[PDB]
């Protein structure tokens, strides 16, 4: 219910699941290969929102 | 007087493997059928070769094999762009006359080449050598100006363009030479005293671990409530590194009618 | 030695010279040709030649080297690597002794100091 | 993208994965540049070896005779 | 816990090794795929071991 009744729940979701590279390295994680993440990589979505228009603060 | 065999007729240890790449049920089975008769059928062809007899390539159905061209993007188009991307199909489509010509060379590579000097020029060459280490330079005016006279101006011009070109590489591999031989920050009094005995087998899987996190059984007995005390941690030493940013500098690239710097792009968009 | 899992393609690209090759990525789509079931992870597809040289690995562990790894996606994959292997050991000696050969160099058309302009 | 087979030894791709996201994977290539220099230098050192131990002088005046090769025409 | 292996890390004193033990262990998303877990996980579970390509003894034969 919190998700369907957010405004930006559906963003976040979308862009993250339309990234094609996010969804290359959730693939990686699914077949055994994860690490860390810098604070540079925690933003990979940010980055993909900024490059299509979206006004996303705090990268 | 026996004929000499290839190394590869001692992997087979015949000359009538019959290799068809064509990976259907009815070309396979023909093909094995073919290969116990080929001794005793007239209808048969080596693909081995040997001294005595030539020999045919791998076969294709009843054509010839040759695998995809290496991806090449350079084409030349006839009545509309194509658009050609090499990358977009598994195999190359055909050539048609009125839409596209490929690059030359479907199965070629770069080399370097040399052209070889005329003989009579390499013979001048030769005897002002000889005539330099025996007599030594100062005495070498009569074969020096053989070599001026008799070897045709292209050749003087090769000779004099192979001297500027080691030149040029002479210097490419020194300043690789003060790269690698400067002493960084971290080994600033470090000599080969301070070598650990290590070998590379040292740095590998088994004795060095990777950075990733399944690498190994290290992080497989983690529970939930281990990580989230983890993550009180990694917070509490940001406590002390978030104080410092670097400041927002400016775009060299602001300004659109203006060549742009070749600045290393983002991680991501 | 390229660095970076991405290179600029004009910069293999000559100047002063007809370009009659490329120096492409890797092909993505060879990969999908392999019938057999095998894992493979997107973060070493990007690196020059080193696809096709673990398609080679996976098709020479599933087949072997006599009768069953000559099939047109084995072959391919190995032809692949040793070519990719070949021209990427030229144009890399190329970019090093020769960098004023391609598009990109301030060498290749080299821009004169302001002192030979006689103003 | 020359000492291709040294700088993936040198990356380990031998006997581990990259790193999964682009920051350390990207760094880890720029890490073996040094390496990649010390090593091309080391194999400029070698010494010579007389040329006509494996290879006649093809300059020899004894090659003169630019001889074809005689067939038969089958 | 942290278990030990072979394959050791490669830093000096121990508050670097236990620093970069938490650093990873942060980054460690649980996907289990037994109801009434708080990290359940039908579709989209991930592995724990890594795969390492390997030639075979097919290959070396
Ligand atoms: C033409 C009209 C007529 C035909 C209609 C046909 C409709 C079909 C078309 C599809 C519609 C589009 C919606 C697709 C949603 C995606 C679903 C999916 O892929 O599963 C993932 C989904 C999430 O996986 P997970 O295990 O939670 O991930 C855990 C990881 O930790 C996660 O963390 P991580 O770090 O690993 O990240 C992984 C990454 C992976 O990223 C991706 O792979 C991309 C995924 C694509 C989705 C991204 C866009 C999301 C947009 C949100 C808005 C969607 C609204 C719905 C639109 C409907 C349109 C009317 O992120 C995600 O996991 C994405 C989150 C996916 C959540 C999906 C949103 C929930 C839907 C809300 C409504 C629920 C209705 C269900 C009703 C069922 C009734 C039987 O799995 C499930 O939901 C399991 C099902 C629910 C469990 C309850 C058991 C139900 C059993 C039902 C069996 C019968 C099935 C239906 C039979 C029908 C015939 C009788």
């Amino acid at each position: 219910m919190a998700f369907l009744s957010g405004s930006a729940t559906y963003d976040q979701l979308a862009d993250y699941a339309s990234y094609n590279h996010a969804m290359d390295v959730n693939q990686d994680q699914q077949a055994g290969l994860d690490s860390w993440m810098s604070e540079k990589d925690k933003n990979m979505v940010k980055y993909y929102q900024r490059s299509l228009g979206k006004k996303v603060e705090g990268i | 007087k026996a004929p000499g065999q290839i190394y590869a007729y001692d992997i087979h240890n015949t000359h009538y493997p019959y290799v068809n790449i064509k990976q259907d049920s009815q070309t396979q089975l023909l093909a094995s059928f073919r290969r116990s008769i080929a001794s005793i059928n007239p209808f048969s062809y080596r693909q081995v070769p040997s001294q005595d007899r030539a020999a045919f390539g791998l076969r294709w159905g009843n054509a010839w094999y040759a695998p995809n061209p290496y991806p090449n993007g350079i084409h030349f188009d006839r009545v509309f762009p194509t658009h050609y991307d090499p990358l977009a199909e598994t195999n190359r489509t055909k050539a048609n006359l009125q839409l596209i010509k490929y690059a030359p060379g479907n199965y070629s590579t770069l080399v370097v080449t040399s052209e070889k000097l005329p003989r009579p020029c390499i013979r001048t060459i030769q005897n002002y050598r000889r005539c330099q280490m025996v007599n030594g330079t100062e005495k070498c005016n009569s074969e020096a100006q053989d070599i001026l006279a008799i070897c045709p101006n292209w050749a003087l011009d090769h000779m004099k363009e192979k001297v500027r070109f080691y030149t040029k590489a002479l210097a490419i591999n020194n300043q690789t030479y003060i790269r690698a031989m400067q002493v960084e920050e971290y080994n600033q009094g470090r000599t080969v005293a301070d070598v650990a005995p290590k070998t590379w087998i040292h740095g590998t899987r088994q004795h060095l671990r990777p950075d990733t996190m399944w690498a190994d059984d290290r992080y497989t007995n983690i529970t939930q409530t281990e990580i989230n005390e983890a993550i009180k941690r990694v917070e509490a030493r940001k406590a002390r590194e978030h104080e410092k940013k670097p400041v927002e500098q400016a775009n060299v690239n602001a300004n659109t009618g203006e060549q742009p710097v070749r600045v290393e792009k983002s991680l991501y968009p | 030695t390229i660095f970076a899992e991405t290179w600029e393609a004009s910069e293999y690209q000559y100047r002063n010279k007809a370009n009659l090759k490329t120096l492409p990525v890797n092909h993505l789509g060879k990969l999908a040709e392999l019938k057999f079931d095998f894992v493979e992870y997107k973060a070493h597809q990007l690196i020059a030649c080193h696809l096709y040289e673990r398609m080679t690995i996976h098709c020479m562990n599933q087949y072997g080297l006599f009768k069953d790894f000559y099939r047109p996606e084995c072959l391919d994959a190995q032809y692949y690597f040793k070519t990719c292997v070949e021209l990427n050991a030229a144009y890399g000696i190329q970019k090093k002794f020769f960098p004023e050969h391609f598009v990109g160099s301030p060498y290749a058309r080299p821009v004169p100091q302001f002192q030979q302009l006689g103003l | 993208m020359d000492n291709y087979f040294t700088a993936i030894t040198l990356l380990g791709l031998r006997d581990q994965n990259l790193p999964p996201f682009k920051d350390a994977r990207l760094q880890r290539y720029k890490s073996i540049k040094k390496m990649i220099d010390l090593i091309e230098t080391t194999t400029k050192l070698a010494p010579p070896m007389p040329v006509e131990l494996f290879m006649l002088n093809p300059t020899d005046p004894e090659w003169d005779d630019d001889m074809t090769y005689p067939t038969i025409t089958h | 816990p942290v278990k030990e292996g072979q394959a050791k890390l490669w830093f000096s004193t121990k508050e670097e090794a236990d620093a970069y033990d938490d650093k990873m262990i942060s980054n460690i998303e649980l996907k289990s795929q037994d109801y009434e877990d708080e990290n359940f996980s039908p579709v989209f579970n991930r592995k724990t071991q890594e795969y390492f390509l390997e030639p075979s003894e097919k290959f070396k034969s």
